[PDB]
C-alpha cells in the first residue's frame, strides 16, 4: 500500500486509486497462491517477490507517461499481473483460469470502468513502436517484428520463423526481461519450438551478443571455466552486452551448474579468476574503468566495478525440454534457475500455430482445386479454420490433424506403459518438407509422363 | 504512340540492366546487385496500366524475376571456392569462352543459369569439396612447419624431449587423416600432395618410434 | 484422375516418412488408417489402396535392396524407404542386426565407414568424414556424443569459400558427400527429446504382428506359389506393370520413328502394336481381376493364420526362455532357420499334395523341430516345461 | 575352455561376424555353464547344453 501511494504520485491524476490498486494485487496474489502450489509443478512457488516485481513494472510503466486514465492503470495492473503469474502456467486450464481472474479482480476493485479498454485479448505492450511502453496493436507488432525478421536473416543467422501471435506475445516477453538488469532468461519448452532462435533474435534487437559454448564428450569443467572467463571479460571489463545461451544438454554436468548457479545470484563467480587470470583482469578493468569514466586503482573498488559491469551487461538464458521430474532436479542443484531466472513456459504448440506454420510453408506448393466440394461436415481440427474452406485450407487442418494423431498415439502408448518417442515442432516442419519434396516430384513425374 | 510511349519508359530500365551487365566480374558484389534489382523491379512495379499490357513489359519483368532467381547462383559463384580448374570445366560445360579477366556478369547472365542450373550445381558442389580437402591440406601444412619439439633439460646434462604422447597423437591423426582423404571423391586432383604428405608423416612416425626407445634406453642406462 | 489424387496421395506418404517411424507395423498401420479416414471425411482425395512401399520406391530400387542383405518383408521394405527419403540423418534401431550390414552394402561403393559412440576416435572419424565426405555409420547412439549436435541440425556457415560447421571447438568443412547414419541395437532404450527431434528413428524391432507377417508371407510363398504370385500382382498392378507399359509406348516410338517411309514397306510394325495391345489387354485385365483376386488371396492367408500365430508365439516364447536360464538366448534367425527346415527341407512334406494335409503337416513338423531344436540347448529341468509352453501354444491354435 | 575369456569371446563373435568360412568350417566352442559368456556369443552360436 505504501509502494503503491509513492507509485502513483508520478501521476497526480490516480491518487484515490492507490488503495483500490494495492487491494486488488494483494487479492490476486492470494489467490493465485492459494490455488496454484508447489504439489502441482515444481515451479508454482508465490511469494512478496511477485508483488514486488509487479509493483516496480507498474513503476516503470508509469514512470514516462506524463498521465494515464484509469482504464489505462488497470490495463498496466492486467498487463504486469499476467507477465508475473500466467507465464510460468503449464496447463491451457490453469492459464485460462488467470486470465479469468485478472479481469474478475479487476471489476471487483474498480467499478465503474471500461471492460473493453481496461482489458481486451491481445493486451501487449513494447517500446519498439515508440519511446515509451505504451501498448501497441498486434497487427502493427506483427509488421514490425516481419521487418526485423527480414533484416535479421539478411543479417547475422537466416533462421525462418513463422510469425504467429503465441510467438509475437514471446518475443515481447523476451524483449522484457532482457532490457533488465540481471535479467537471466529461463525458457521451457519443446525442441524445436523456436526457444534459441526467438532468444537469438530478440537479443539481435537489443544489441547483445549471443555466446553459446559447444559442448560434448570431454568438455570437462576446465573448458567451462575458460567459457565462462572469456564471456565475464567481454561482458564486464569491455562493456559488452551478452546474451549467453545454455541448453539443457551443457546443464547435465553437475560441475558447470554451480559455477552458473554463483554466477546469476551474485553476477560473479570466485575463484574463477585467480593468480595471473587476475591480474590480467585487473589490467584490463582499469582500462575500462577509464573509457568508462572512472578512476579506480584499488583491486577490491576495481573488482567490484567488474561485478557491477557483468550484473548489467550479462544476460543468461537457459533452455530445456519441459520436464517436470527434471526440473525438480534443477532446483535443489541451482535455487538461482528459480530465484532469479524469470521462468517462461510455452512449451506447446497451438493447433493456431500449427494452422499457420503448415499455412506458410505451403504456400509455394499448388493446392488449389476448383472443383473441390466441401462436406456436409468437415473434422474440423482448428477452430478458427474459415469456412467454407478451399482446398489449401482443407489440406493445412489434415496436416494438423496428423500432428495431433501422433500426439494422441504417443499419449495411448505412454498410457499403456510402453516406450514414447517426443513428438517436437521438428517433426511438423519435417512432415511439411516431406510433402512440399514428395509433391513436387510426383507432380514432375506426372506431367513429363503425360 | 503507346508503342513509343513504353520503348521510352523501358529504356531506362534497358541502360539500367546494360550497366548491371558491363560491370566486372571480379568487382560484382551479389548483394548490392540484388538490391538494386529489387529496386528495378519497385521502378517497374510503377509503370502506367496502359503501358503494362504490352508484352514487352511482361517479359522484362519475367526477365527480372529469374534474374532475382539466380542471385544466388551468382552468390554460389562468387565465393573463392571455385578455382581456375572449375572455371575451364565451367567453360567446357556450357560452351562458352569466357575469359578470365574479362568474365562480366553479361557473360553469366547472357548464359542461362535458369537452364544450365544442375551443371552449375554439380561444379559448385565439385568445388566445395575441392576446398575442403585443399583446406585440409593447408592446415596439415601449418601444423607441420609450426610444430616444435619440447625440450626440457635433464640433470644439467642435455634437453631431452619431452610430449612424446602429443606428438604421436598428432601424428597418428594426420596419418588417418590422409588415409581417410585418400577415400574421398575428390581425392584424385590433390593425389601428389597427399602421396608426399603421406610419406612425410611416415618418415616422422619411423623416426620418433625410434627416437623415444633411444632417449628412454639412454636415460636408464644413464641412471 | 492420377491428377485428382496426388496431393491426398503425397499427403499420406509424407505423413508416413515424416512420422511412423519409431512405432512397429501394427501402430504404423493404426495411424495410416486414421489419417486416411480423416481425409476422406475431409473430402480430400486419396487413393484408396495405396501402398506406401510402391508408392515410393521403384523396382530396381527394390532389387537393389534385396541384393544389399535386405529382408523381403513390408517393414524392412519400409524402413528402407524411410532410410532413402530422409531431411534428418535417421537412426537405425535394429536388435537383429540386419539393418547395419544392409547400410555397410549399399553405400559401399561410396567407401562408409562403421564407428561408434563408445569409441575415443570417433570424433576424429567423424571429422575426417565431414570434413572428405565418406558416409559414416555411427553405432551404440544410447551413449550419444552432444558433439553431433551441429552435425544433425546442419548448421552451416559460409565465410569466404569455405562451408564450415563448428564441430566443438573446431571450424572444419562439410563436403556434399557426407551422410551419417546413427544405429542402435538395442530396442528398449530412452532419447533425449533434443534427440528424438533432430533424427528420424527407424524402428527395425520384431513384434508379434510383424512376424506373424513375415510367416504369413513366407508360407504362401511356400505353398501356395499361385496365391503369392497374384498377390505380388496386385502390388505389381500399381506403378510396375504401367511403368512396363510406358517403356512399351517408348520403344514403339523409337521404332516409328525409325522407318523412313518403312510403316508399309515392311508391314512388321503391327507385330509390335499388337503385342502392346495383348499386354495393354492383360494389364487392364488383372486391373479390374482386383477385387476377386484380393478376396481369394485374403481366403488363403485366413487358411495359414494359424501357423503363422503360431510361430510368433513360437519366437517370443523361445525370446522369453532367456528368463528361465541365462544360456537360453535364441534368435530371430534360429527360429528362422527353424522355420526353413519345417517348410522347405521337409521329408514328411514329400509326395503329398493336398494342401490341407501339407499345412497340418507343417504345423505338426513345426512344433516338433522348435522342440528338437530348443531342448538341445537346455537343461533336462526345462524340457518339460518348454514342451508344457508349446502345448499351450498348439491348444490356443487348434480349433474345436 | 572358451569361458575363462569372457572379452576374447566378444571379439572372438566380431570377428566371426563379419567374415565368410568356407563351406565346411566348423568352429567348436566346448565350455562350461557359466554367466560369464557373453550375451551375443550365445545368440550367434548353436547352444548343446552337456
Ligand atoms: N514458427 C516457426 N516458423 C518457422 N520455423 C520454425 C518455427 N519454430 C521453429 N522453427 C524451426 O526451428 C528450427 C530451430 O530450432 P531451435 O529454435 O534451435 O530449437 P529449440 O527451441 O529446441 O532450441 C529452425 O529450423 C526453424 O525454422
Amino acid at each position: 500500500g505504501t509502494f503503491n501511494r509513492a507509485m502513483l504520485r508520478l501521476i497526480p491524476s490516480l491518487r484515490t486509486y492507490a488503495e483500490p490498486l494495492t487491494a486488488a494485487m494483494v487479492e490476486f496474489y492470494t489467490m493465485s497462491q492459494e490455488r496454484f502450489t508447489q504439489d502441482t509443478q515444481p515451479h508454482y512457488i508465490y511469494s512478496p517477490r511477485e508483488m514486488t516485481r509487479w509493483v516496480r513494472g507498474i513503476f516503470e510503466a508509469l514512470r514516462p507517461l506524463e498521465t494515464l486514465p484509469v482504464e489505462g492503470l488497470i490495463r498496466i495492473w492486467a498487463h504486469e499481473a499476467l507477465r508475473l503469474f500466467q507465464d510460468r502456467l503449464v496447463e491451457d486450464e490453469e492459464r485460462r483460469w488467470t486470465d479469468e481472474n485478472i479481469d474478475t479482480v479487476a471489476l471487483k476493485h474498480f467499478p465503474n470502468i471500461d471492460r473493453e479498454k481496461a482489458m481486451s485479448r491481445p493486451i501487449l505492450y513494447s517500446n519498439w513502436l515508440s519511446k515509451d511502453y505504451i501498448p501497441v496493436d498486434q497487427e502493427e507488432l506483427r509488421d514490425y517484428v516481419k521487418a526485423r525478421l527480414k533484416v535479421f536473416y539478411e543479417e547475422e543467422l537466416d533462421v525462418p520463423l513463422v510469425l504467429f501471435n503465441e510467438v509475437l506475445d514471446h518475443v515481447l516477453r523476451i524483449d522484457r526481461i532482457f532490457r533488465q538488469p540481471q535479467g537471466h532468461l529461463l525458457l521451457i519448452g519443446v525442441s524445436g519450438a523456436g526457444k534459441t532462435t526467438l532468444s537469438r533474435f530478440v537479443a539481435w534487437m537489443n544489441g547483445l551478443s549471443v555466446y553459446q559454448i559447444k559442448v560434448h564428450r570431454k568438455y570437462t569443467g576446465e573448458d567451462f571455466d575458460e567459457d565462462l572467463r572469456t564471456v565475464l571479460r567481454r561482458s564486464g571489463c569491455k562493456n559488452e552486452k551478452i546474451a549467453f545461451i545454455m541448453d539443457e544438454s551443457n546443464v547435465l554436468d553437475s560441475g558447470f551448474l554451480e559455477r552458473m548457479n554463483t554466477l546469476l545470484a551474485n553476477g560473479e563467480v570466485p575463484g574463477l579468476f585467480e593468480g595471473d587470470e587476475y591480474a590480467t583482469l585487473m589490467t584490463q578493468c582499469k582500462e575500462g574503468a577509464q573509457k568508462e569514466g572512472l578512476m579506480l586503482d584499488s583491486h577490491e573498488e576495481l573488482y567490484k566495478w567488474f561485478t557491477s559491469q557483468v550484473i548489467r551487461n550479462l544476460h543468461v538464458v537457459f533452455t530445456m525440454n519441459p520436464s517436470s521430474e527434471g526440473l525438480k532436479d534443477r532446483a535443489a542443484t541451482s535455487p538461482a534457475l528459480f530465484n532469479r531466472c524469470v521462468l517462461n513456459w510455452f512449451g506447446d504448440w497451438s493447433t493456431e500455430a500449427l494452422y499457420q506454420v503448415g499455412k506458410e510453408f505451403t504456400s509455394k506448393m499448388d493446392l488449389e482445386k476448383p472443383n473441390y466440394i466441401v462436406p456436409d461436415y468437415m473434422p474440423v481440427v482448428y477452430d478458427k479454420l474459415p469456412q467454407p474452406p478451399s482446398h489449401r485450407e482443407a489440406i493445412v487442418n489434415s496436416c494438423v490433424f496428423v500432428h495431433q494423431t501422433l500426439h494422441q498415439a504417443n499419449a495411448r502408448l505412454a498410457k499403456r506403459g510402453g516406450r514414447t518417442m517426443a513428438i517436437t515442432p521438428r517433426h511438423y516442419l519435417d512432415f511439411i518438407n516431406h510433402y512440399a519434396n514428395l509433391f513436387h516430384e510426383k507432380r514432375s513425374e506426372l506431367e513429363e509422363q503425360q | 504512340q503507346d508503342l513509343k510511349g513504353v520503348w521510352s519508359e523501358l529504356s531506362k530500365v534497358w541502360e539500367q540492366i546494360d550497366q548491371m551487365k558491363e560491370q566486372p566480374w571480379v568487382s560484382v558484389q551479389p548483394r548490392k546487385l540484388r538490391q538494386n534489382l529489387d529496386a528495378l523491379l519497385n521502378q517497374l512495379k510503377s509503370f502506367p496500366a496502359r503501358l503494362r499490357q504490352y508484352a514487352s513489359y511482361e517479359f522484362v519483368q519475367r526477365l527480372l524475376k529469374g534474374y532475382m532467381k539466380i542471385n544466388m547462383l551468382v552468390i554460389e559463384l562468387k565465393s573463392e571456392a571455385l578455382k581456375d580448374r572449375h572455371w575451364k570445366q565451367l567453360m567446357k560445360r556450357l560452351h562458352v569462352n569466357w575469359v578470365v579477366s574479362e568474365l562480366t556478369l553479361g557473360q553469366i547472365w547472357d548464359v542461362d543459369l535458369q537452364k544450365n542450373e544442375a551443371i552449375v550445381k554439380d561444379v559448385l558442389l565439385v568445388a566445395q569439396g575441392e576446398m575442403a580437402l585443399e583446406e585440409f591440406l593447408k592446415q596439415i601444412r601449418e601444423v607441420w612447419n609450426t610444430y616444435e619439439l619440447d625440450l626440457v633439460n635433464y640433470q644439467n646434462k642435455c634437453r631431452l624431449i619431452r610430449g612424446w604422447d602429443d606428438l604421436f597423437n598428432k601424428v597418428k591423426e594426420h596419418i588417418n587423416s590422409v588415409s581417410a582423404m585418400k577415400l574421398s571423391p575428390y581425392y584424385k586432383v590433390f593425389e601428389e600432395d597427399a602421396l608426399s604428405w603421406e610419406d612425410k608423416l611416415n618418415r616422422i612416425m619411423a623416426l620418433f618410434d625410434v627416437w623415444i626407445d633411444v632417449q628412454r634406453r639412454w636415460v636408464y642406462l644413464e641412471g | 484422375n492420377q491428377m485428382s489424387t496426388i496431393a491426398g496421395d503425397c499427403l499420406l506418404s509424407a505423413a508416413f516418412i515424416a512420422y511412423a517411424g519409431y512405432f512397429d507395423q501394427q501402430m504404423r498401420q493404426n495411424l495410416f488408417t486414421t489419417w486416411s479416414h480423416h481425409l476422406q471425411q475431409a473430402n480430400i482425395q486419396f487413393r484408396t489402396d495405396i501402398a506406401r512401399t510402391e508408392y515410393l520406391s521403384n523396382a530396381d530400387e527394390r532389387l537393389r535392396w534385396q541384393a544389399s542383405s535386405l529382408p523381403a518383408d513390408d517393414l524392412c521394405t519400409e524402413n528402407a524407404i524411410m532410410l532413402k527419403r530422409f531431411n534428418r540423418y535417421p537412426l537405425i534401431i535394429d536388435p537383429s542386426g540386419q539393418a547395419t550390414e544392409f547400410i555397410m552394402n549399399e553405400y559401399k561403393d561410396r567407401k562408409i565407414t562403421r564407428t561408434s559412440f563408445l569409441d575415443d576416435a570417433f570424433r576424429k572419424n567423424l571429422e575426417s568424414a565431414l570434413r572428405f565426405g565418406n558416409p559414416l555409420l555411427v553405432q551404440d547412439v544410447e551413449s550419444y556424443d552432444p558433439v553431433l549436435n551441429p552435425v544433425l541440425n546442419r548448421e552451416v556457415r559460409r565465410t569466404g569459400g569455405r562451408v564450415l560447421i563448428t564441430l566443438g571447438d573446431q571450424d572444419i568443412d562439410l563436403s556434399p558427400s557426407f551422410v551419417i547414419f546413427l544405429s542402435t541395437r538395442d530396442p528398449t532404450v530412452e532419447f533425449p527429446p533434443d534427440l528424438c527431434s533432430r533424427v528420424t528413428f527407424v524402428n527395425f524391432t520384431v513384434t508379434r504382428s510383424s512376424l506373424q507377417s513375415q510367416c504369413l508371407n513366407e508360407v504362401l510363398k511356400a505353398e501356395r506359389p499361385d496365391v503369392d504370385e497374384k498377390r505380388s500382382d496386385l502390388l505389381k498392378l500399381q506403378g510396375e506393370f504401367q511403368l512396363r507399359l510406358r517403356q512399351l509406348e517408348k520403344s514403339l516410338l523409337q521404332a516409328l520413328n525409325e522407318v523412313k517411309g518403312r510403316i508399309l514397306d515392311d508391314d512388321t510394325i503391327i507385330t509390335t502394336l499388337e503385342n502392346l495391345k495383348r499386354e495393354a489387354a492383360e494389364v487392364t485385365r488383372k486391373v479390374e481381376e482386383t477385387d476377386i483376386v484380393m478376396q481369394e488371396v485374403e481366403t488363403v492367408s485366413q487358411q495359414y493364420l494359424p501357423l503363422s500365430t503360431a510361430c510368433s508365439s513360437i519366437y517370443f516364447t523361445m525370446e522369453s526362455l532367456k528368463q528361465i536360464h541365462f544360456l537360453y538366448q535364441y534368435s530371430l534367425q534360429f527360429f528362422l532357420d527353424i522355420y526353413h527346415n519345417v517348410l522347405y527341407e521337409n521329408p514328411n512334406l514329400k509326395g503329398v499334395t493336398d494342401h490341407t494335409q501339407r499345412l497340418s503337416i507343417i504345423t505338426k513338423d513345426l512344433f516338433q523341430v522348435a522342440f528338437n531344436r530348443v531342448a538341445r540347448g537346455m537343461l533336462h529341468q526345462d524340457h518339460i516345461t518348454f514342451a508344457m509352453l508349446l502345448a499351450r501354444i498348439k491348444l490356443k491354435g487348434t480349433v474345436g | 575352455n572358451v569361458h575363462l575369456a569372457p572379452g576374447w569371446l566378444m571379439q572372438l563373435e566380431k570377428k566371426l561376424h563379419s567374415l565368410q568360412p568356407h563351406a565346411c568350417f566348423r568352429l567348436f566352442l566346448t565350455m562350461e555353464i557359466n554367466p560369464k559368456v557373453p550375451v551375443n556369443l550365445l545368440r550367434a552360436g548353436r547352444i548343446f547344453v552337456f
